[PDB]
RNA sequence: CUCUCGGCCGAAGCGUUUACUUUGAAAAAA
RNA sequence: UGGUGACUCUAGAUAACCUCGGGCCGAUCGCACGCCGGCGGCGACGACCCAUUCGAACGUCUGCCCUAUCAACUUUCGAUGGUAGUCGCCGUGCCUACCAUGGUGACCACGGGUGACGGGGAAUCAGGGUUCGAUUCCGGAGAGGGAGCCUGAGAAACGGCUACCACAUCCAAGGAAGGCAGCAGGCGCGCAAAUUACCCACUCCCGACCCGGGGAGGUAGUGACGAAAAAUAACAAUACAGGACUCUUUCGAGGCCCUGUAAUUGGAAUGAGUCCACUUUAAAUCCUUUAACGAGGAUCCAUUGGAGGGCAAGUCUGGUGCCAGCAGCCGCGGUAAUUCCAGCUCCAAUAGCGUAUAU
RNA sequence: UACCUGGUUGAUCCUGCCAGUAGCAUAUGCUUGUCUCAAAGAUUAAGCCAUGCAUGUCUAAGUACGCACGGCCGGUACAGUGAAACUGCGAAUGGCUCAUUAAAUCAGUUAUGGUUCCUUUGGUCGCUCGUACUUGGAUAACUGUGGUAAUUCU
């Protein structure tokens, strides 16, 4: 019941699609607020979805008095689907990675550096 | 090293790009351009560091891929391409257009104008050649050549460029008395009339000038460029109007500041 | 090459005579007397008090109306004044050549817990800061060696989340009233 | 320091040349 | 015509030339589509030349450690200069032909050595100095040792090629393939130094590129190199060695203040740990935030060096008896050892402190 | 913090060194609870290396007759996604190390009026009086026959 948003700085990025903004977060007495409440919070501050709402790099000061985090509100699921990076997408679950690691992948290539061109795709 | 070197070291960038420590080991790397590397701010350093508008070098490229940024009146989507002295930075989606011009510390600021302001530039003039047919030609500070110019226009002089157009509008001869803003060594980004110009045969030639404070101070001959005709400037200048606080005053006015804050 | 930096000091230095009965007599007094852990504060506290007595004689030697004179001389004095190791009264730089070391050691927050009453002595003052029951205005500070500057000075409160200011009981009265 | 040029000054020499001293400029970042 | 301090510069005029191993003068792609029978708007590729940027390459001036048990050196096979050329991207003994006899040196030439890559810088330092700089920035060099090349704007490139020298892999014995002073990792050498981990999320780089790639780089792991902060208890009551303070006449009184045997009591406060959940992050870990548990020998138990002097702290006790040993130095030990071996006590620094070596 | 102390003599004052003292770097010993930064096969061997990885790259816009998918319509030359291959660019940067190197490297200062320069940027690109409503031959990918114990061979 006491947690409190406030946005200190603040930004229209019309070239981005988005609005961006710097937030703080007061609970004098609970753990770091989870990213999936502060989203409805600013949904609710700024007469928007929270679907469009992307937070990250929430840091508690010493103390246990409050968090500061970055925030972006996109105009719309598209454009942040365009603009978003693609791991804070997958928070949302809203993207997914290959399965595949490093060395697997680097061992196809140097595996099918050694072979002409239609067997390359018969190597795996 | 064979061939040419295509890295730039984070702490061997220029100083006036203000860039950090913690961030990374490299620094853009300006592009090859009108602007020599050491005398220019790269497009993704003024639309990261100095605008705010992007947080990382892959927002920066995505706002330029969508055409949005003008350098001097022609889209540039280059991210690295080197922006230097009076050029004119356009933004039509957000609306806004900056000049880069130093600043009394010797960095580019933020400096917005007006629409009106950003159909043209200032361009100092570095040689002037016959060619091809005695056709004479300009060469400026900007790389950019202009064939048949004024015969008037002599080295060292300013012409007034029109952006859309390329050609020349009007010009100011290098002369006492006329206002000057200084683009290298110490007294970069100082403003304030030619009082005189002694000329060293074989060296640089020096050149003596004066605030409107009264304060002097000389520079070589190459880091002076030609803003205005006698007091009044062609362009706007930025906030600080050219003058440069000793640290006593700029700390009397920051407590001044302060203490007319709240 | 990486993205690390490498610029570290030592803060304290090591006295040339090792025993000798007036020094550690010395040291031993100021350490009983404001609660110190060992004898590197007192070095560390003598040894910024040094590097400051080192600019000012450095500044003394100038011109009195050079201007490097006055600006570093200014700022090193409003430095000491806003920490209040100097009186605003006496802002002339020879003063900065009367400091002593007593002057720096009452400025931490643990002789200043003590000296406010929040503690009974300054060995409880060190406990209690090191137990996060002391804050500084709203940040609760948790370092005995945080020299408190003349303004922060009257915001020195109990640190509202702990048992003394903001009446929660700790582990021994929940302990002790369950067996009850 | 003066005799000449250009608008009382700006120019020109050369006072044997310096060393020295003071100033100014140019001088990577760390 | 224009320019420079200074052109044999720039431009102009004339007579010719213009390499078959040729110089430019568009036979290229995409998107919108149009107008008046033909004309056309945006781009993308390409291109001789000029300028510009990024350079690079030669030069100018001054500046480098030790050594004379190195005093004369270079010049017949260029040493120094002149003339003409060759080659080179160009200025040049760069090379050639012909000439001249020059060029450097006690102001240290030439030769030798260096545990010599050079700087920015680092340690110490009153002032002056001494020493270090392989090491993340700049410049140079090299890719086992020499040498020679192709391609290319740019290598005399080695994660390109061709040989020889030294090593060395597979072989069916005919042949083939090599280069970790890249990241990990192994051997060897040693007094002496970490994981055959995760990732392109950040900084930037490359490409035809908003998209792919990057052991560059970032993130963890090991890590007492080193630097910063900082626990290992605090308080009250007793009881007192007790002390000061206090009246009284000595006791006493003095119950104000302090310290400590306190294996005397007593509740309070905590984080080291264990551990949900957030937060962090590319995914995590750590730190920060918060539930629950978590302290009386609070055994949740601090060490490393010393105790004759230098130099702080025991001529206390037991053992040994010029032995064993200690001792940086002076010295201690031969039956009463302030010095050895121990117990107790004490003191120096303290999560650190001894020792060897360079300075 | 501009500092000294023990040791030659029966004793003294000197010279003078030895020893002590503090910092800094490497190694090593004993010890080690929290937390933030953080060096790290330089020294001896620029000694030798198993294995894996470290340099690749496509837009609307050079070349698509791989059904490999998918058509929409099915003669609409070429829908689109697109492996491969040809073409173009990069691979001369970065990383590592310090063997060589003693006016050499390097540093500051100057010069190129003595040269080269992919790229980016601007100029120039009917300036020349002499089949075009589009020219020619290949080659790869692909399809098929193979050789060698063996290669990113052909
Ligand atoms: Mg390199
Ligand atoms: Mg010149
Ligand atoms: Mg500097
Ligand atoms: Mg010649
Ligand atoms: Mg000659
Ligand atoms: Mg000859
Ligand atoms: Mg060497
Ligand atoms: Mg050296
Ligand atoms: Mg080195
Ligand atoms: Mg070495
Ligand atoms: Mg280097
Ligand atoms: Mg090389
Ligand atoms: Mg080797
Ligand atoms: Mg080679
Ligand atoms: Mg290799
Ligand atoms: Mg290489
Ligand atoms: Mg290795
Ligand atoms: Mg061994
Ligand atoms: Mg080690
Ligand atoms: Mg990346
Ligand atoms: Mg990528
Ligand atoms: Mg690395
Ligand atoms: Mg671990
Ligand atoms: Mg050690
Ligand atoms: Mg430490
Ligand atoms: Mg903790
Ligand atoms: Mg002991
Ligand atoms: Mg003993
Ligand atoms: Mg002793
Ligand atoms: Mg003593
Ligand atoms: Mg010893
Ligand atoms: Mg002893
Ligand atoms: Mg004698
Ligand atoms: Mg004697
Ligand atoms: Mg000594
Ligand atoms: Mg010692
Ligand atoms: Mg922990
Ligand atoms: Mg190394
Ligand atoms: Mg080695
Ligand atoms: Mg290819
Ligand atoms: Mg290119
Ligand atoms: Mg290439
Ligand atoms: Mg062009």
């Amino acid at each position: 019941d006491t947690v409190t948003i406030r946005t200190r700085k603040f930004m229209t990025n019309r070239l981005l699609q988005r609005k961006q903004m710097v937030i703080d977060v007061l609970h004098p007495g609970k753990a770091t607020v989870p990213k999936t409440e502060i989203r409805e919070k600013l949904a609710k501050m700024y007469k928007t979805t929270p679907d469009v709402i992307f937070v990250f790099g929430f840091r508690t000061h010493f103390g246990g008095g409050k968090t500061t985090g970055f925030g972006m509100i996109y105009d719309s699921l598209d454009y942040a689907k365009k603009n978003e990076p693609k791991h804070r997408l997958a928070r949302h679950g809203l993207y997914e990675k290959k399965k595949t690691s490093r060395k697997q992948r680097k061992e196809r290539k140097n595996r099918m550096k050694k072979v002409r061109g239609t067997a390359k795709a018969n190597v795996g | 090293a064979r061939g040419p070197k295509k890295h730039l070291k984070r702490v061997a960038a220029p100083k006036h790009w203000m860039l950090d420590k913690l961030t990374g080991v490299f620094a853009p790397r300006p592009s090859t351009g009108p602007h020599k590397l050491r005398e220019c701010l790269p497009l993704i350093i003024f639309l990261r560091n100095r605008l705010k508008y992007a947080l990382t070098g892959d927002e920066v490229k995505k706002i330029c891929m969508q055409r949005f940024i003008k350098i001097d009146g022609k889209v540039r989507t280059d991210i690295t391409y080197p922006a230097g002295f009076m050029d004119v930075i356009s933004i039509d989606k957000t609306g806004e257009n900056f000049r880069l011009i130093y600043d009394t510390k010797g960095r580019f600021a933020v400096h917005r104008i007006t629409p009106e302001e950003a159909k043209y530039k200032l361009c100092k003039v570095r040689k002037i050649f016959v060619g091809t047919k005695g056709i004479p030609h300009l060469v400026t500070h900007d790389a950019r050549t202009i064939r048949y110019p004024d015969p008037l226009i002599k080295v060292n002089d300013t012409i007034q460029i029109d952006l859309e157009t390329g050609k020349i509008t009007d010009f100011i001869k290098f002369d006492t008395g006329n206002l000057c803003m200084v683009t290298g060594g110490a007294n970069l980004g100082r403003i304030g009339v030619i009082t005189n110009r002694e000329r060293h045969p074989g060296s640089f030639d020096v050149v003596h000038v004066k605030d409107a404070n009264g304060n002097s101070f000389a520079t070589r001959l190459s880091n002076i460029f030609v803003i205005g005709k006698g007091n009044k400037p062609w362009i706007s200048l930025p906030r600080g109007k050219g003058i440069r606080l000793t640290i006593a005053e700029e700390r009397d006015k920051r407590l001044a500041a302060k203490q007319s804050s709240g | 090459p990486v993205a690390r930096s490498w610029v570290c000091r030592k803060t304290y230095v090591t006295p040339r005579r090792p025993f000798e009965k007036s020094r550690l007599d010395q040291e031993l007094k100021l350490i009983g007397e404001y609660g110190l852990r060992n004898k590197r504060e007192v070095w560390r506290v003598k040894f910024t008090l040094a590097k400051i007595r080192k600019a000012a004689r450095e500044l003394l030697t100038l011109d009195e109306k050079d201007p490097r004179r006055l600006f570093e001389g200014n700022a090193l004095l409003r430095r000491l004044v806003r920490i209040g190791v100097l009186d605003e009264g006496k802002m002339k730089l020879d003063y900065i050549l009367g400091l002593k070391i007593e002057d720096f050691l009452e400025r931490r927050l643990q002789t200043q817990v003590f000296k406010l009453g929040l503690a009974k002595s300054i060995h409880h003052a060190r406990v209690l800061i090191r137990q996060r029951h002391i804050r500084v205005r709203k940040q609760v500070v948790n370092i005995p060696s945080f020299i408190v500057r003349l303004d922060s000075q009257k915001h020195i409160d109990f640190s509202l989340r702990s048992p003394y200011g903001g009446g929660r009981p700790g582990r021994v009265k929940r302990k002790n009233a369950k067996k009850g």
